RNA sequence: UGGUAUGUUC
RNA sequence: AUACUUACCUUAAGAUAUCAGAGGAGAGUCCUACUGAUCAAACAUGCGCUUCCAAUAGUAGAAGGACGUUAAGCAUUUAUCAUUGAACUAUAAUUGUUCAUUGAAGUCAUUGAUGCAAACUCCUUGGUCACACACACAUACGGCGCGGAAGGCGUG
RNA sequence: UUGGGGCCCUUUGUUUCUUCUGCCUGGAGAAGUUUGACACCAAAUUCAAAUUGGUGUUAGGGGAGCUGGGGCCUUUCAAAA
RNA sequence: ACUUUGCUCGUUCCCGUUAUGGGAAAAAUUUUGGAAGGUCUUGGUAGGAACGGGUGGAUCUUAUAAUUUUUGAUUUAU
């Protein structure tokens, strides 16, 4: 259904992350809410523009087909959604 | 009528209709006259081949592929004789039949 | 009637694959996703005659010492431009479509 | 660089081992795969991201090339602006210490469900 | 939909005399009961009227400039005073309810044992039985402390703080009712 | 369907509504938060030693290592270690949760302290503080607490205050001392100080 | 035929 | 922990490898602890197979780096426009030269950026293993030790 | 059981399976081990203490018995030259 | 191909006889498959088999070749 990345980028809700945009802005700030498609909403925005300079945004919200990457803090490096043999605990009818 | 309320199992059927009497007439003619078509691609690899299967994708198979393609510094044609090819048709620009 | 079932059927097969960035790959198949994620094992490849970032592609990837030779290249759907398979295979018969004769023998 | 990567394996078998993915601009990621999905989305651990400045890129045309790197550390990569992926290192540990700690883990979990069941109880 | 291009699809497909009984006049007048209703607990099912989108725009622009036409806004009217009429009954039951609660057998046994043994020096007794009394009282109805919501009909409570009394003014129900009870008492006010 | 690999819970089909609540409710904040202390922990706790690589070493080195002195071990028994090892844990954690918090105590009469030091009144970072402010739905939370808040609003000049000697301030701390160090202090003190 | 979260009393 | 109120929701389907033949069920479909063949997975197992596994008869060195130093190393390149005033080269929205009033944004960085090149130091990895400090080879090298890591092929 | 010689003790909590005692004039002793036990984190109950939710560990080597598979030799049956 | 009559060569044994025939085994020996024993080496030693699911996770097909990856505006050219 929806898949390890998502769930990982819906986990890291409310921490610091680094975007990388596909024209080369770098954006950097607190992720307000994730969704399943990935349109991302940060705050405390800090903007690398491709030309080279750097402005801040209050709140922005970017489309999630126009993303390179984001970076996770690396505490999320041991994460429950990696552990391969977790069993179910009785799934209701 | 909308694609997902139509049926199940049954949307081939309406494929092969649309395959025979749609956009595909040329696709079809092509195959089971064998002659050859002139596909102008993406990139300026213009291919003059014989196509030997079809595709939704429009993923065409194409057997004693001539292609050619021109250099613009000066401006130079340079050619390739492929035997079998496996065409995508992401990068399909436009496909032409001759008589 | 996906002809990604063809390509299935290939495998152990010595192709070449034209990528949309310009790289001819020379090497052979093991799998291919249905969504057309190809991977290939004894490859190499070249960048022929430029695109500059066509030439870092192929030198970044390691294994360059431009023909560069590598173990085993996973390579995405929509990068594949084109693939040449080799002129010895019989495409009549690995082209037989048992999946579209049997929805034939269905209907 | 002498790994000999396996000659059989897919997504599910390659987990765990030190990648070289490239790009479509080149910028080529270096890092421990840990999940990926049908779009082939890849998380990254201790991740270095290396690109080849545009001075370079004439020295680079037909030696030693100076690379940038940057370090991205544990990332999460799209599946839409990637090209290419291969292996480039081996993880630490070994196929049978990998299978011990599999079997490590899956006890672990089945004790996990029996105090899941004695807590119900 | 799993695609959302098939969404977009049944969006045109919903969206493109009128006088018809396929046309939903508590959805074209606006607010329809059924509509307001959809997936909460307190569902009425499917409304087996039509909605749409271009008969809603057509009744706005006609409403803007041209005319009104008071046959759907008195079969509006009719159903908000029938959901209305269902609504207080609903209440007057919660209200039957909570009076049964308070008037139950063992509690009024136990109240009248209480009662029975509160009757200068005297008067300082009666009224420490009477704090005792007021204090049993007390205990009593702090083991449910349920009050009845004026409009809504619902169940409050009042040592709860106004953050989640707030949390339960912004649902679909009350503001879906409030907006009922205004439209009522609208067309009351219009009508009389 | 929808599960929670924190909590343990199940859900009905996938609402954005739903999976949007259940990361604010109090028991996936307290399942979630203990469950990153302990892989942190666990990660910082894990002493994954280097495998060890023993060579057959050279004459002369062991006939100038075996003649030299041999030193001498010391040990301690099971529950002197522990009470060490405890005692060493908590001083770890409480370095690594303290800061040293002199500026904003120093500074306190300032009269730029309601725009900068006041945490509510910031520029950059102020609606962060204004915009999550927990809003204590319990009303045991809000009646808990009954001491004042004592909110400096932004609006606070240097009219209010002037004289800061008059209005009672407080004596600044000392610098604090190692515990386990401490009984080499001078004794004898430069001045006389009452009180 | 149900699930998630929250607030009171024992 | 029990009892109750409230807020949201109450589910895209079908299937679990392929081919040929025989039998059964009222041209089409299903089943066979039915038979032959291919493929996949798991467990064992062997191929004088393929690659690698760091001195100790010393104070070293292999692979990957430093987001380390010398190092502000050496050689190059840039650090805003317009109106007007006192002269002005002048096809421009006076561009060029010296000085200034005013007008919109106005990356920090010039100890900056690119290229070149050497030395030193420090991090992660190993069989730092068992015998010996030894005269072999055109069919070029007795690969005929105990293992480990990665892989190929073959068998049950 | 004692004594001598060589190496290692980074095992850095001085063996790291756990608990307790205990150690460099030594390298040890006692108990327990998967519906259990051990260690730790977080909290409101106003010291300590107790309760609840989780995390991680329960190991390594050798030997008798049983079983699966690989290779060699021997005995017997069926088939083809 | 069956069948008979005698000659010649011949694996082994017997007999008429060591020329040569008659009779028997129609054999000693090589390979494959199955049953048993001995020796060398390795793995495992507490879970396994059957059935049931308004069971969970993976794989395929169609929605889905149209703005969210995967059926293309990244070889910088008029």
């Amino acid at each position: 259904m929806n898949g390890i990345p998502v769930k990982l980028l819906n986990e890291a809700q409310g921490h610091i992350v680094s975007l990388e945009l596909t024209t080369g802005a770098t954006y950097r700030g607190k992720l307000v809410e994730s969704e399943d498609s990935m349109n991302v909403q940060l705050r405390d925005v800090i903007a690398t523009e491709p030309q080279g300079a750097v402005t801040h945004m209050d709140q922005i919200f970017v489309r999630g087909s126009q993303i390179k990457f984001i970076v996770v803090p690396d505490l999320l490096k041991n994460a429950p959604l990696f552990k391969k043999n977790s069993s179910r605990p009785m799934p209701p009818i | 009528r909308p694609k997902h309320e139509l049926s199940r199992a049954e949307l081939e059927e309406l494929e092969e209709f649309e395959f025979k009497h749609g956009p595909m007439s040329l696709i079809n003619d092509a195959m089971v006259t064998r002659t050859p078509v002139i596909i102008s691609l993406r990139n300026n690899h213009k291919i003059i081949a014989r196509v030997k299967a079809f595709d939704r994708h429009c993923n065409m198979v194409l057997e004693n592929v001539k292609e050619l393609w021109t250099e613009k510094k000066n401006v130079i044609n340079r050619e390739r004789f492929i035997s079998k090819l496996f065409l995508r048709g992401d990068s399909v620009i436009v496909v032409l039949k001759t008589p | 009637m996906k002809l990604v079932n063809f390509l299935k059927k290939l495998r152990n097969e010595q192709v070449t694959i034209e990528l949309k960035n310009g790289t001819t790959v020379w090497g052979t198949l093991q799998s291919v996703s249905p969504q057309m994620n190809a991977i290939l094992t004894d490859v190499k490849l070249t960048l022929p005659q430029s695109n500059g970032i066509a030439m870092a592609s192929l030198y970044l990837t390691g294994g360059q010492q431009n023909i560069a030779s590598l173990q085993y290249i996973n390579i995405r759907g929509n990068t594949i431009r084109q693939i040449i398979l080799p002129d010895s295979l019989n495409l009549d018969s690995l082209l037989v479509d048992q999946k579209q004769l049997n929805s034939l023998r269905r209907s | 660089s002498k790994i000999q990567v396996a000659h059989s394996s897919r997504l599910a078998n390659l987990i765990d081992y030190k990648l070289r993915v490239l790009t479509q601009d080149g910028r080529v990621y270096i890092g421990q795969l840990m999940a990926f999905d049908k779009h082939m989305n890849l998380v990254l651990n201790e991740c270095i991201e290396e690109r080849v400045p545009k001075t370079q890129l004439d020295k680079l045309r037909p030696l030693n090339i100076k690379v940038e790197k940057r370090v991205l550390g544990l990332t999460i990569l799209r599946g839409e602006q990637i090209l290419s992926t291969v292996v480039e290192d081996k993880p630490l540990l070994s196929k049978k210490e990998r299978l011990v700690r599999d079997k490590k883990e899956k006890k672990q979990a089945q004790k996990q469900t029996k105090l899941r069941k004695e807590k119900e109880k | 939909m799993s695609t959302p291009a098939a969404e977009q699809r049944k969006l045109v497909e919903q969206l493109m005399g009128l006088h018809d009984p396929k046309i939903c006049k508590s959805y074209l007048v606006g607010e329809c009961p059924y509509d307001l209703f959809q997936g909460t607990k307190q569902s009425l099912g499917k409304c087996p009227q039509m909605h749409l989108t271009k008969h809603k725009i057509q009744y706005e622009r006609e409403v803007k400039q041209g005319k009104t036409f008071p046959e759907f806004e008195r079969e509006y009217l009719a159903i908000l005073s029938r959901f209305v009429n269902e609504c207080n009954g609903q209440i007057s039951v919660a209200l039957q309810n909570l009076k049964h609660t308070a008037e139950e057998r063992m509690k009024i046994q136990q109240v009248t044992e209480e009662l029975d043994v509160l009757d200068l020096i005297s008067k300082r007794k009666e009224v420490a039985k009477r704090v005792r009394n007021i204090t049993e009282n007390v205990g009593q109805s702090a083991q449910q402390k349920l009050q009845v919501c004026e409009v809504c009909g619902a169940y409050l409570s009042r040592l709860d703080t106004d953050r989640r009394l707030a949390d339960h003014f912004l649902g679909k129900i009350h503001l879906g009712y409030v907006k009922m009870r205004e439209d009522y008492d609208r067309l009351m006010k219009n009508n009389r | 369907r929808y599960y929670c690999e924190y909590c343990h819970s199940y859900l009905t089909h996938d609402t954005l509504s739903v999976r949007k609540s259940h990361l604010v409710g109090k028991n996936h904040l307290r399942i979630t938060a203990d469950y990153y202390r302990n892989k942190a922990r666990d990660i910082i706790n894990k002493h994954n030693h280097k495998r060890r690589h023993i060579g057959k070493r050279g004459r002369k080195e062991r006939e100038n290592s075996s003649q030299n002195e041999t030193l001498k071990v010391t040990c301690l028994s099971n529950k002197e270690k522990r009470h060490i090892m405890h005692v060493k844990k908590m001083n770890q954690k409480e370095l690594a949760q303290t800061s040293i918090d002199t500026l904003k105590l120093l500074y306190d009469g300032s009269p730029g302290y309601s725009k900068v030091f006041v945490d509510a009144n910031r520029f950059d970072i102020g609606d962060l503080v204004k915009a999550s402010k927990l809003p204590q739905r319990a009303n045991e939370k809000s009646a808990h607490h009954s001491f004042k808040q004592t909110s400096r609003s932004r609006d606070e000049t240097c009219e209010s205050n002037p004289f800061p000697r008059l209005n009672n301030p407080k004596k600044l701390e000392p610098p604090k001392i190692l515990s386990q160090w401490s009984n080499t202090i001078p004794k004898t003190s430069i001045f006389y100080s009452v009180d």
